[PDB]
């Protein structure tokens, strides 16, 4: 009884007297699954887990400039030059600076100057990509019982290579699961937190970038972006590094989906295609007889968001466990029970019954006899 | 030329039934495989059913299996779609698509019917309530007009000053509210220079209810 | 295991006469059994090309079909006014279902045009009846991406609104949108300030239109 | 001798035998000013100073949400409500949350929920506007002498109300200054630093804003921008505040002009229209005789960036102070001396002479006699 | 104390048929003695209006003059193809100089179009002569705001470049730019990688075009 | 109609002198006040000189005072501008502007001359060096053509394949280098499908030097 009254709920039913049923678990919602002469089961994707992700590119967000050197020449003698202009992880700009007798030169005019600084990254972020080969899904299967709560479920794991599993459902048998671990988006990881972002958006980030290789001395492409050169009055040229882009990134990531990371493991809302074989799932309480006493409802019958009605009834007879008589009417019609094979286990505890009534006016009668419970109901359908 | 023309659309209550027909002309009907493609409001095309030239084998998509059944009268040159147990989700425009075939359903060039609409809803036919889009002051241009609410089924036609005022109006697509009733708005921008000069009147026309409503709008 | 075709881009915005290329990517190889349809509203879809590169009889030579791997591309050499419509791919690989893509809209591209924003308070008549509908109008804006946010006094409204957009205008290739927020008059009259704040590319910062109840 | 060989240099000369001259000092460059039978003077705007600036708007960059309260109602009973929804400095959103028997409600469906948080600003920035009424210009006036250095100047202040000043130039008299303290741009001040930015750019900043008034309890317009509401799976709605926008602002201010602020005083590169009356400025050394010995140049004569030539000469005679003979030739022509009235003060110290030669070939002869100094020169003009 | 007229905006980008308004603001009151001239290249300026609102004989009634305070506005009701040109205000308040404004360019507005970027290395002939000119070309882009940055191997080049922009193309209303960077061959051959990196609105992130010397 | 036509432009060395004339037709010349407005390259209009209908009083802007002098021959219906001591800054297009006047210089409606150009420079006339815009591989479209360098004075005319190739060319505005010489570039984009098929030749034409240069361009 775990998915009544949830908006994100899917009904999938085994066609043509099937023994197997296809579900696509999309995290968040859950899938209620029925097959004929089988227990109805609520299935949902508890979490998706990823480990050992390949870094595709490293972007710097806080840099540092050191080892700064200058060289200037004079208005007659052409353009200044520094060997650091070809040394890597060095960012530089030429300007002209006013030259004359006072700063040392023979004649007057504008002379070449170039400032060169050694760039280094103090702290970086990574864009890691999600390998389908290290996803690990876990599915929770609870049986859509009438067991009491106003309204514990066994779980099974799915690796990409070990794609099959068996869920033991105590009292109902063994469900077999064969799911197929079936995204142009990157995990942007920054400082023990992570986001999921479009990847051309990531590749267009105005930040210095090296590749995913593990060398502790990488060359930073577009270093320039964290270094500003200022030659205001043609007397000097100053270089300074921009200071961390952590705040700017955070502001640019408000809309992004935040992702939990704790210890290399990261958790996703994933979508897993899958399907269930219930060949060794057969219902509880087919031995039991019909129920001879009367039934009365503990609450008002309630329509769920998907059109099914939920009914809580108390049985005040003494046949100890008994199958619950149930049908609908126009004019007899036999009802569509999502809580498959309702049975009263004990006269004190009430039971929940989820049923899909026909469209229009219908009469649900529970129990047997002529003072048995009758519930007038009218199901509307106005919007898809 | 090669052409199919369909009929049989309309309003159905949920769980009800309707049959659609699609009659063929201009080709030997027996040699064409037939298919049913539908399109729900604000959605893409859905390929749902198919039948061979001889009607000896059918295919149903999972969405319509066991409720819709596709059939073919070759002597009478027509294609049929008996839809049973309609749910609100079946509201759509239904096209029948024909194509010459040597294999069961496979075809290359095709021909489509006009498309017929069916609407399944518990909603009962109801005329629209019409309320005013009252303007206020900007003295350049300001907007005003009519709001057409709680009507069923589609459509309504909204005219402005009995057609004299056409430039600058936007009649918006009906949105279908949670009540199962429709609601739309028809607006026009006009200069505040002439707010107190020209009376602006809208003509709402829900002919399924045959309610025609003129509403005058002013500050 | 249905074959699913994924079309891209969702919307392709081009000026007339530009070259258009639309992609359809197949869940699995269908080898060449892919067809491109054009759908204009009011009409039935019209097969443009089939078997991935063969034109159907009577379609202009502008329409062009290409396939590499699972990726198929429909190419329009020069866009005519007639060619602004929606385009669907359909695979016919083995057996039904001959699934359709979700469509790509090809629209007329325009200079950015900021919307005219208007707010309309619930009418006295409708208030008498028992409900209240505030109506925010965005008039003649391009592009279509636009954000309407309803604000009650200090609260951002959610789940109580409905939008409707017109199709691109025949004369200025622009859009207009209407958002109506409906409340029971009961809840309507416990709050004072009703505003819609519009974010659009044509606006240097969002523009809000508000009123105070009863004035 | 303070503006030779500077690119930013302006030549303004007193027309029609004038005693007064109009200069527009734009900080950075300097203005060389000449009037007939007067000393040439180099004038520049040392700095511009502003104090007591009116804050026009306050923008929050780090906020805090406290006093958070929730209210929800149930699918049958309409929209939830909180009194804080009209209490000011409160930011709120409605959602719907799935309701049923398990969380407390009679029937099933989506029920109204609203979360309301009390917003407060932890740290803000100001957009202050520059009053022309509290600018304070200071001008440095140095006399365009030939006094020796390879190539101390008195300064004067200009308030907006006290718009006139007198600069004593020792040995040359008193220059009178009457300058007129003559911008759709705002001083964005953040955290003991400041920038100058376009003001619609400032007004469009996506940040919460109050007005300039000094009340310690202001109402923040567009608080919403620092608060995010998340209702992912319709089970709850969470509010959190964005954390400081200092980094984002800094990144958005790299292109802005940085402004020095230390103690409410802020320094600008300003533009001051002004003009100088030299009625009590008359040259040094008109008593002296002509110079009878020969002259020889210490360096090579050098063209400046504006076409004038700079000449360093040594005099090895004994007339102790003497006027320096100077003329140019095509063919005699009398020269245009920017260093007005050159005079040799001492035979050891050389002197500098700035002169504007005619276009084309010209011959500058210095000293008197026929073994006097003659310098062939050719002035080109190719670009404006 | 010259009177100085300040025109705004510097560039006014409008589609044909749109309403255009250009401002000229006077250093001090000139009362109505303000005239609007239109200047098309190759021709002399042409007086459109004078005394701030009076049209000169033979100009269309599109051209409109308004004055409030020191702020004068020229208004074009509907822009014709002919009206895309530069506009100057001139005051005639008291006595010469009858100063002119610095002009407002009215241009055709277009959809954003990213540039085609090309780089051209110095030719062997010119290298023989003794100088080297690298040439970066930006082809058919709108808007005109575009940033060309020359990069030598690790160094950002400054003060050694020159740009040239064509006027808006008669057919696609677009611009093209050519930046040439000239060095003495001496300095040219001490460096390996020559690149121009272009920033433009049509580019999601700048595009660089480079070469290595001699290859 | 009312019209003025000017003459007298050309090349002047710095410090040199030139006189511009501007002859009048279609109005009683004596009753028009005359003015001289100039426009430097890449700059706005500058109002520099003025003279009354009777030539009894002149006004000179500060930029030209004491170097330019404005005069008027009313009997010969012409206006004169004797420019002396030209500096490079005086390079400009000079317009003469006429207008009927009752007061000294004040006028309302006016008439402009065609405009004559004068260029002051130490630069000596020199033909251009022509170098190739060599293309490389993109096999869509690639760019190529000619570079016209170190020439003086303006202008050059650049044609493509003797006029057969016009679509896709951009001849750029000449930029005037620090040497006092001009430099421009003429480019065209063409498809790499036909890089080795059609020979691309440019025709550079500096007629002041009468140097005509055809340069063929290829990878
Ligand atoms: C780039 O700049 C660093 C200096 O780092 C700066 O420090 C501050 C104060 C600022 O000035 C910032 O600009 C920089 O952050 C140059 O020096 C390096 O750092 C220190 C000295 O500053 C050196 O550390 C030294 O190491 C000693 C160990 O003995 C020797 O061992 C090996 C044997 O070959 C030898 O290679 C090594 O260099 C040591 O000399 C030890 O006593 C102590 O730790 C001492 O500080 C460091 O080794 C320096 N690196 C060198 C010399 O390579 C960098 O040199 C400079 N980069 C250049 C010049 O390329
Ligand atoms: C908003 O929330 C604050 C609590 O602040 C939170 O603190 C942390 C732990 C988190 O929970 C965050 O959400 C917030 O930052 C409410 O309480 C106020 O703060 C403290 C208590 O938390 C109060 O300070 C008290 O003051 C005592 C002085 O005695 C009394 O003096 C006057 C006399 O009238 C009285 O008005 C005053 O309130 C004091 O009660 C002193 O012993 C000691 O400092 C003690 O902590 C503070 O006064 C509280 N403010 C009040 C009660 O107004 C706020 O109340 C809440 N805002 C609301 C409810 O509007």
């Amino acid at each position: 009884m775990r998915c009544v009254g949830v908006g994100n709920r899917d009904f999938v039913e085994g066609l043509s007297g099937a023994t197997w049923v296809d579900v696509v678990l999309e995290h968040g919602g859950c899938v209620t699954t029925m097959a004929k002469n089988k227990p109805t089961l609520d299935i949902e994707l508890q979490k998706t887990e990823a480990t050992q992700l390949a870094t595709l590119r490293k972007l710097c967000i806080e840099g540092k400039i050191t080892n700064i050197t200058t060289d200037s020449r004079c208005p007659t003698q052409g353009e200044a030059i520094l060997p650091e202009e070809q040394d890597q992880n060095y960012v530089c700009k030429h300007t002209y600076v006013d030259r004359g007798w006072g700063n040392g030169c023979g004649c007057f005019g504008k002379g070449s100057l170039v400032t060169c600084a050694k760039f280094q990254c103090l702290e970086s972020i990574e864009g890691k990509v999600v390998q389908h080969e290290n996803l690990k899904y876990t599915v929770i299967i609870t049986v859509h019982t009438g067991d009491q709560h106003q309204v514990q479920g066994v779980t099974a794991e799915i690796t990409s290579q070990a794609s099959t599993a068996e869920a033991i459902l105590p009292g109902y048998g063994t469900l077999g699961l064969e799911c197929s671990p079936r995204n142009e988006m990157i995990l942007l990881t920054m400082k023990n937190k992570a986001w999921m972002v479009h990847r051309q958006w990531f590749f267009d980030l105005p930040l210095p970038w090296t590749s995913g290789a593990t060398t502790e001395t990488p060359t930073w492409n577009r270093r320039e972006l964290l270094v500003t050169f200022k030659n205001a009055h043609a007397k000097k040229q100053e270089v300074v590094v921009l200071g961390s882009q952590e705040g700017a990134m955070h502001t640019a990531l408000t809309g992004a989906t935040e992702i939990q990371t704790s210890g290399g493991t990261s958790i996703f809302a994933g979508h897993l295609k899958c399907r269930l074989k219930m060949d060794k799932l057969e219902l509880k309480g087919m031995s039991y007889a019909m129920c001879l006493n009367t039934f009365v409802l503990k609450k008002e019958v309630c329509e769920t968001q998907h059109g099914t009605i939920l009914i809580k009834v108390e049985y005040k007879g003494e046949d100890a466990p008994c199958k619950i008589p149930f049908s609908t009417e126009d004019k007899a019609h036999n009802g569509r029970l999502i809580t498959a094979n309702p049975v009263v286990t004990k006269k004190e505890e009430p039971v929940n019954i989820e049923a899909e009534p026909p469209f229009g006016e219908s009469n649900i009668v529970i129990g047997i006899g002529d003072k048995a419970l009758k519930i007038n109901w009218y199901r509307k359908g106005l919007v898809p | 030329e090669v052409q199919l023309v369909e009929s049989g659309g309309g309003l159905v209550q949920p769980g009800g039934s309707l049959r659609l027909s699609c009659s063929a002309s201009g080709f030997t009907f027996s040699t064409y495989s037939m298919h049913w493609v539908r399109q729900a409001p604000g959605k893409g095309l859905e390929y749902v059913s198919a039948i061979t030239g001889e009607g000896d084998s059918a295919f149903y998509a999972d969405s319509v299996k066991g409720r819709f059944t596709i059939s073919r009268d070759n002597s009478k040159n027509t294609l049929y779609f008996e839809m049973n147990s309609l749910r609100p989700e079946d509201t759509a425009v239904y096209y029948c698509v024909g194509g010459y075939s040597n294999f069961y359903y496979y075809y290359t060039m095709d021909v489509w019917g006009q498309g017929t609409t069916v609407t399944v809803s518990s909603a009962s036919t109801k005329g629209p309530s019409v309320f005013p889009l009252a303007p206020s002051s900007k003295s350049g241009t300001a907007a005003l007009g009519c709001l057409v609410k709680d009507y069923f089924p589609e459509p309504v036609t909204v005219s402005w000053n009995s057609g004299a005022l056409t430039s600058g109006v936007h009649t918006f697509p009906a949105v279908l509210q949670s009540s199962g009733l429709y609601s739309l708005s028809s607006v026009v921008t006009v200069p505040s220079s002439s707010l107190g000069t020209q009376t602006y009147i809208c003509n709402v026309n829900h002919k399924p209810s045959n309610t025609k409503v003129d509403k005058r709008v002013e500050p | 295991s249905e074959i699913v075709l994924t079309q891209s881009p969702a919307t392709l915005s081009l000026s007339p006469g530009e070259r258009a290329t639309l992609s359809c990517r197949a869940s699995q190889s269908i080898s060449t059994f892919l067809a491109w349809y054009q759908h204009k509203p009011g009409q039935a879809p019209r097969l443009l090309i089939y078997d991935a590169s063969t034109r159907a009889t009577g379609v202009p030579a502008r329409f062009s079909g290409s396939r590499s791997g699972t990726d198929f591309t429909l190419t329009i050499s020069t866009l005519e006014p007639e060619d602004f419509a929606v385009y669907y791919c359909q695979q016919r690989y083995n057996w039904p279902p001959y699934t359709f893509g979700q469509g790509t809209k090809v629209e007329i591209k325009r200079t950015v045009a900021a919307p005219s924003v208007f707010i309309f308070p619930p009418s006295d008549e409708q208030l008498k009846s028992g409900t209240a509908s505030v109506v925010c109008l965005l008039n003649n804006f391009y592009p279509r991406e636009a954000k309407v946010q309803w604000k009650v006094d200090n609260a951002l409204q959610s789940g109580n609104s409905q939008e409707s957009v017109t199709e691109q205008d025949s004369k200025d290739s622009t859009y207009s949108l209407s958002s109506t927020l409906t409340l029971s008059k009961a809840d309507y009259e416990k709050h004072k300030v009703y505003a819609c704040e519009v974010t659009h590319q044509g606006l240097s910062s969002p523009v809000t239109k508000s009123f105070n109840r009863g004035e």
